[PDB]
RNA sequence: UUUUUACUUAUUCAAUGAAGCGGGGCUGGACUUGCGUCCAACUUCUGGAGUUAAGG
RNA sequence: ACUCGUGCCCCGUGUGGCGAAAGGGAAGCCGGUUAAUAUUCCGGCACCUGGAUGUGGGUUUUGCGCGGCAACGCAACUGAA
């Protein structure tokens, strides 16, 4: 059906002083929050300034493939759930009101470790044969030493994403540290890929960028001033 | 365990790392109000040696006075 | 010795400035952004006096430029300044008395 | 992947809210409801001027409680005696009790409800 | 080593309802010849009105 | 918006209290009456505020009165943000 004659256009001039200004996207100057605004700037800040090397190495992280590659291994040795061990407390509980002895039952179990204090002593002893760092634990001093420390007892390290995703693969809230020592033989040769991987993909690449400082990135508007005075300049 | 290398590291104020760490966390601070709920010790190893527990009933406030 | 008079005068108490009959500080518009790319047309209403002041305070009414609502402010009134007087306040405005740029 | 703000000021978002449900009483017991009719209606007045309107103006004079008001004493009033009135008015004596004159309603007369029910002739 | 002037994130000041800041690109132009650059974004005759969008 | 409180949808720049018996402010007059109160009681005659729903009247049925040149009038004679 054609369209009637007495439906027309009203465009609104939206100049200045001509007409009132539409309900545009303002949230790119909305007074936020200070908890927000705390927020923002606190990695605005540490974008500013000069970040020490050791801290700055933890901004080279594992890439999503290797991340990929390493979970899928470790998710066959996340740690027994409580159902698990009271199912395997009651059958050992059988096993010595039959009279056969504890640890008959069950079997020697291969699981992989976590828990900050434990991981350094496996690691100083040299049990741990992987270790996966978070990249985001709140206070750094807490892990800012273990690379240094995996590389002085020749131990391969990786900086991974996800302190949450460490939690939630070893049922807590946050795990900061895993460590994996020993696997089954089923899976060894998996275990032995995804070192060499770890290796030759994260740890040659970051050998040199983990010693240098991490950067005076200034901000978009003084970037593009400074862009504006080279170009000038040439 | 790590609480030993946090310790040693506590005593290498003047240190790039450290320096860095107080510098920021002092921005933070100041930024914050002058007594306000901390949720976990900024120093484990010397709230742990000074008596804190991780278990419900510890709390940890944190507090700036004029100088 | 006592405190003397000119020492007193800082404490406040008889010697604050008399704010009853004052209706609005003399301001201009808070800069905009109109006023710092264009302009802007305000209406003079009135011409009024205010105590304790020498010269008169023109109130000048503006429309918002982002709500129906009308604002109203309250300027230092130039000598040649009428009421029913159109005003434009910006970069672009005209170069005539009254005028704030 | 943020949303839009058409406001360039950010209010606290309305989250839910719930109504108590203690699992202990703080009370064990209500009280039961203080001024009662027995407390509102002390005893009526039998001065010479309070019986004077008992006949001239169909109104009875009471001194009840000093935080009782016009509405509990209606109440109290034809809960005790069955007692229908149009207007109360009511004063405090200078010495601090409540004193209410009732007036009752024209089809009800005054000195048969004090002859009958409060002992005043 | 001493002085000078550069950076912005410490720190300090000011404004606002924290609305249009900084880069561009679409158009409109005006200035120039190895077709190349600069500017701008629509309100000034009138003591009216302007909001809860028309349209594609 | 549901049988049922709890499901949603819009607006937002603000977001306390106390402070006047002479400032601001809803509405009561006359006559009579007591030993002592009265613009408070009694008689007559009124007014204001709030809430409810009626009778009549008015207006309309694709709609929300009519008149006067006009100043305006008439008993009403829809009206969110
Ligand atoms: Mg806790
Ligand atoms: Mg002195
Ligand atoms: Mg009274
Ligand atoms: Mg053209
Ligand atoms: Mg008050
Ligand atoms: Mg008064
Ligand atoms: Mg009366
Ligand atoms: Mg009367
Ligand atoms: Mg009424
Ligand atoms: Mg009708």
């Amino acid at each position: 059906a054609p369209k009637n004659p007495l439906l027309e256009k009203r465009p609104r001039n939206f100049g200045i002083g001509q007409d009132i200004q539409p309900k545009r996207n303002l949230s790119r100057m909305v007074k936020w929050p200070e908890y927000i605004r705390l927020q923002r700037q606190k990695k605005i800040l540490r974008m500013r300034l000069k970040v020490p090397p050791a801290i700055a190495q933890f901004q080279y992280t594992l890439d999503k493939n290797l991340a990929a590659q390493a979970f899928k291994l470790l998710n066959k040795y996340r740690p027994e759930t409580k159902q698990e061990k009271k199912e395997r407390l009651l059958r050992e509980a059988t096993a010595i009101k039959e009279g056969k002895k504890k640890e008959d039952v069950s079997k020697k179990p291969y699981t992989v470790k976590y828990g900050l204090n434990h991981v350094v002593g496996l690691i100083e002893n040299k049990k741990a044969s992987l270790v996966l760092i978070a990249n985001d634990v709140d206070p750094i001093e807490l892990v800012v030493f273990l690379p240094a420390l995996c590389r002085k007892m020749g131990i391969p390290y990786a900086i991974i994403k996800g302190k949450a995703r460490l939690g939630t693969l070893v049922h807590k809230k946050t795990a900061a540290v895993v460590a994996i020592t020993e696997v089954r033989s089923e899976d060894k040769n998996e275990l032995a890929k995804l070192i060499s991987a770890v290796k030759e993909g994260y740890l040659e690449k970051v050998e040199d960028t983990r010693k240098r400082w991490g950067g005076g990135i200034m901000g978009f508007k003084a970037q593009k001033r400074e862009e504006k005075r080279k170009k000038s300049l040439e | 365990g790590a609480l030993k290398y946090l310790e040693e590291l506590s005593k290498k104020k003047q240190s790039d790392v450290v320096r860095f760490l107080l510098r920021v966390r002092c921005w933070e601070y100041r930024q914050l109000n002058v007594i306000h709920r901390a949720s976990r010790p900024s120093r484990p190893d010397k709230a742990r040696r000074l008596g804190y527990k991780a278990k419900q009933g510890y709390v940890i406030y944190r507090v700036r006075v004029r100088r | 010795g006592r405190v003397i008079r000119n020492q007193r005068k800082g404490r406040g108490s008889v010697f604050t400035a008399h704010t009853r009959l004052r209706k609005a500080p003399a301001k201009f518009r808070p800069l905009d952004y109109a006023e710092r790319h264009g302009y802007i047309r305000g209406i003079v209403k009135e011409i009024i006096h205010d105590p304790g002041r020498g010269a008169p305070l023109a109130r000048v009414v503006f429309r918002s430029p982002y709500k129906y609502k009308q604002i109203t402010e309250t300027f230092i009134a130039n000598e040649g300044m009428y009421t029913g007087q159109f005003i434009y306040a910006g970069k672009n405005a005209a170069l005539t008395v009254g005028n704030i740029l | 992947k943020t949303k839009v703000r058409k406001s360039t000021t950010f209010h606290r978002p309305k989250t839910l809210v719930l109504s108590r449900a203690p699992k202990y009483p703080r009370k064990s017991i209500p009280h039961e409801p203080r001024l009662d009719e027995h407390k509102i209606i002390i005893h009526p007045l039998n001065t010479e001027g309070a019986l004077k309107k008992i006949e001239e103006q169909n109104t009875l004079v009471f001194i009840v409680d000093v935080k009782a008001n016009k509405a509990q004493i209606k109440q109290a009033l034809k809960k005790l005696y069955d007692i229908d009135t149009v207007k109360i008015n009511t004063l405090i004596r200078p010495d601090g009790t409540k004193k209410a004159f009732a007036r009752l309603t024209p089809d009800v007369d005054a000195l048969d409800i004090a002859a009958t029910k409060l002992g005043l002739v």
